[PDB]
DNA sequence: AGAGGATGTGGCTTC
DNA sequence: GAAGCCACATCCTCT
């Protein structure tokens, strides 16, 4: 698919929704792709968070590198992050020593999600 | 809106639903003895004509981690309020049965 | 390319970097969802294991943190001396291709503290060499 | 019978 | 009024 930059110069991902209901499967899996090369089987994580929630509830944060390519299994957010608020992800690449990559303003979570007009 | 556990609440005080909902006599543990009654009323009463106990106990379920009503395990349409009944209600299990005159 | 060229350089100019240079509030990120005494448990014994999840609750940035040198429980790494309860933990770490050092303490009790991050010279260096 | 996942819907509140 | 938070209401798959 269509991947986007991240903070990191080594680290690259899959498009997220900008807007998004909790705990719902998202609409394109998550991946996160290495520039570098990157050991097969290395833990890939991710965590979320702004200044309204410290740090987001999710799902299935946690995948393994394979081929440069960290596919993520049903990741969901289940924290919200706040009227027009958006999340901060911050995906980290286990490895000697941890590589860690963030990307501002990704996606945000609410109750409701994406309604049509009422 | 009322909700759910309001209503059945509402209708285990008035002995006139006795008949398809009242108290098994074990603390806030009440039977359903006529579901699709209980259903009938809930959805007349949420203006949701195609409510049926199916859906109800639906809600029932949502309950479960709220910690509002359990569900008593093996007995067929029986549920148990797990919450302060009695500071709500300002009287306890046994009181309120008697009140309600529950044999 | 694991790290940025100006690597001295985006720490000290970039404003990410600057906000969370200062001894900003952070706090233990693991299990909101459970009672406080597991998460103390939890967030202490993981910190013998020299790994952790901490956050700067003022900027909610989130980061997972292994207390180890650029490569067992560590000692310098996971302090548990400098002070009754309060734990001072240090790890090294490719934060957005800039080689920094995570630092700060937390209360064994209340699970916060403070912390912030300072350039890492060596690594960084280092880094640059094996990048070329 | 009954547990629980997925997702739409109308009430009400806050920005 | 839009955008959020809630409590279901519906539908369904499994056991």
């Amino acid at each position: 698919g269509e991947l986007v930059r991240t903070d990191s110069p080594n680290f690259l991902c899959s498009v997220l929704p900008t807007h998004w209901r909790c705990n719902k499967t998202l609409p394109i899996a998550f991946k996160v792709v290495a520039k570098g090369d990157v050991p097969d089987g290395t833990l890939v994580t991710v965590m979320a968070g702004n200044d309204e929630n410290y740090s987001a509830e999710l799902r299935n944060a946690t995948a393994a590198m394979k081929n440069q390519v960290a596919r993520f299994n049903d990741l969901r957010f289940v924290g919200r992050s706040g009227r027009g608020k958006s999340f901060t992800l911050t995906i980290t690449v286990f490895t000697n020593p941890p590589q860690v990559a963030t990307y501002h303003r990704a996606i945000k979570i609410t109750v409701d999600g994406p309604r049509e007009p009422r | 809106p009322i909700q759910l556990w309001q209503f059945l609440l509402e209708l285990l005080t008035d002995k006139s639903c006795q008949s398809f909902i009242s108290w098994t006599g074990d603390g806030w543990e009440f039977k359903l003895s006529d579901p699709d009654e209980v259903a009938r009323r809930w959805g007349k009463r949420k203006n949701k004509p195609k409510m049926n106990y199916e859906k109800l106990s639906r809600g029932l379920r949502y309950y479960y981690d709220k910690n509002i009503i359990h569900k008593t395990a093996g007995k067929r349409y029986v549920y148990r309020f797990v919450c302060d009944l009695q500071s709500l209600l300002g009287y306890t299990p046994e009181e309120l049965h008697a009140m309600l005159d529950v044999k | 390319p694991r790290v940025v060229p100006d690597q001295r350089s985006k720490f000290e100019n970039e404003e990410f970097f600057r906000k969370l240079s200062r001894e900003c509030e952070i706090k233990y990120t693991g299990f909101r969802d459970r009672p406080h005494e597991e998460r103390q448990t939890r967030f202490q014994n993981a910190c013998r294991d020299g790994r952790s999840e901490i956050a700067f609750v003022a900027t909610g940035t989130n980061l997972s943190l292994q207390f180890f040198p650029a490569s067992t429980p560590s000692r310098e790494y996971v302090d548990l001396e400098r002070e009754a309860g309060k734990v001072y933990l240090k790890a090294p770490m490719i934060l957005n291709g800039v080689c920094v050092i995570w630092k700060g303490w937390i209360d064994l009790h209340r699970l916060d503290g403070m912390g912030c991050l300072e350039f890492d010279e060596e690594r960084a260096q280092q880094e640059d060499a094996l990048a070329q």
